[PDB]
RNA sequence: GAAACUGCGAAUGGCUCAUUAAAUCAGUUAUCGUUUAUUUGAUAGUUCCUUUACUACAUGGUAUAACUGUGGUAAUUCUAGA
RNA sequence: AUUCAUAAUAACUUUUCGAAUCGCAUGGCCUUGUGCUGGCGAUGGUUCAUUCAAAUUUCUGCCCUAUCAACUUUCGAUGGUA
RNA sequence: GAAUGUUACCGCAAUAGUAAUUGAACUUAGUACGAGAGGAACAGUUCAUUCGGAUAAUUGGUUUUUGCGGCUGUCUGAUCA
RNA sequence: UGUACAACGGGGUAUUGUAAGCAGUAGAGUAGCCUUGUUGUUACGAUCUGCUGAGAUUAAGCCUUUGUUGUCUGAUUUGU
């Protein structure tokens, strides 16, 4: 899938393509509002914590 | 092989176990077993039946998953580049709050300019 | 680690206050501090000429 | 002076005559049995709430669009996040 | 023709309205302070009346049929009371 | 199932009986052939039909597990059972 | 006279569908008390909830079993 993300602090926003089903099962079965740690999904995101705001599915 | 849930009872249904029922509204249901299926033919309520997951839910037994959505405590502390601010100049203006005497001096100079303008007005009228 | 499209890079707010008290506490000034002078202007350059487009104040 | 917000209008107009036989409808009445944006005419000195510090009254507060850029959709006057 | 129009006491109200709006003009008094005052408008606002209407509604009137003479009243038909 | 020394274990095979059967789809192949219309075959793969012999994981059936729970009628003072 | 057997038990597993008892500001409503109520309380009350995926049952042709309690020398017959 893809991940559009924003950093309010800088106020920036960027998109990132991702594979690795077993990086994203981290996210699977979660709400829009919960928080997860990022090295689970990419060590580039180590120490970081994301939150979700929603998304846009297939179709 | 995929694992499913009982359209009545809420159980994992391992392969070739249980049954399926279909309904001319195209709808599908799965059953682990003849028990749930028979309740279904009896057009029953899996929320008034006890031993279902649905009932353990709608009566809140073993609900140990969801805890709390926390409300944080934090400030802005992100002085943004306001697009006409020049963040160095922004801090300069933020620190120049005192010394309203310069404001007072500009205001008195404007009092003088306005007096001169009204005088010129009365003169041009006369 | 610092992520480039988001963390290392930063971005501006496209606008500032249009309200008196918004300005007033955006700089934390006073009840009296000549908000007009604490105005923010935006300069642009139509040609050789430029100009600062200071908006307004309401209330 | 584009866009968006806000305010309005969008219920008029137009077309057609299927249904409908005290039902529409005509003409006549009542509203001492009611709604009336609106136009129009007139119409608020009392309202600081332990109303002697509670206090902004030369005037109070929070959002949010348009925009920024980020994105999904095969696709719709689709839309999300920031 | 009214228990009316209105008024008047006691109370009620999740508390309504009583203008933080805007253009044009710039004037006058001075103890000259950005002191005090002041106009032509535009908007929007409580209620009353009005008006553009609306809703109900009174009397009387409608074609061929009796090879339809009885009908309505279950579950409203008629009336009354709350 | 007596008798063959007893008793036990493994075992040969005279004999007797016998059982598998049938079709379709795909390819071949719109090919072969034929003027054309039309239109094949073996090999090969997937399924099925009829029959047979076994099993019963699951599905279904059956319930005296009178195991569980439920309902009426009546008796046990009540309840409980 | 022993990784022997058995009955009991224990556990597992499978089935039912949440036990009796106790409580409850739940309870359609009703009558009564006075302290009159300022949820006033007493009492009748199918049912509802909690203790409760509870209790009950489980080999009789299910598995297991470091427990408990016992059991283990009766009869007859056969010879190349």
């Amino acid at each position: 899938m893809k991940l559009n993300i924003s950093y309010p602090v800088n106020g920036s926003q960027k998109t990132f393509e991702i594979d690795d089903e077993h990086r994203i099962r981290v996210f699977f079965d979660k709400r829009i509002g919960q928080e997860v740690d990022g090295e689970a999904v990419g060590d580039e995101f180590k120490g970081y914590v994301f939150k979700i705001s929603g998304g846009n599915d297939k179709q | 092989m995929k694992v499913e849930i009982d359209s009545f009872s809420g159980a994992k249904i391992y392969p070739g176990r249980g049954t399926l029922f279909v309904r001319g509204d195209s709808k599908i249901f799965r059953f682990q077993n003849s028990k749930s299926a028979s309740l279904f033919k009896q057009r029953k309520n899996p929320r008034r039946i006890a031993w279902t997951v649905l009932f353990r839910k709608h009566h809140k037994k073993g609900i140990t998953e969801e805890v709390a959505k926390k409300r944080s405590r934090k400030t802005v502390k992100a002085q943004r580049p306001i697009t006409g601010a020049s963040l160095d100049l922004i801090k300069e203006r933020r620190s120049l709050k005192p010394e309203v005497r310069k404001a007072n001096r500009e205001e008195k100079l404007k009092a003088n300019k306005e007096k001169k303008k009204a005088e010129k007005a009365a003169r041009k009228a006369e | 680690q610092e992520l480039e499209g988001l963390t290392d890079t930063t971005v501006p707010k496209r606008l500032g206050p249009k309200r008196a008290n918004n300005i007033r506490k955006f700089f934390g000034l006073s009840k009296e501090d000549d908000v007009r002078d604490f105005v923010i202007r935006r300069e642009v350059t139509k040609g050789e000429k430029t100009y600062t487009k200071a908006p307004k104040i309401q209330r």
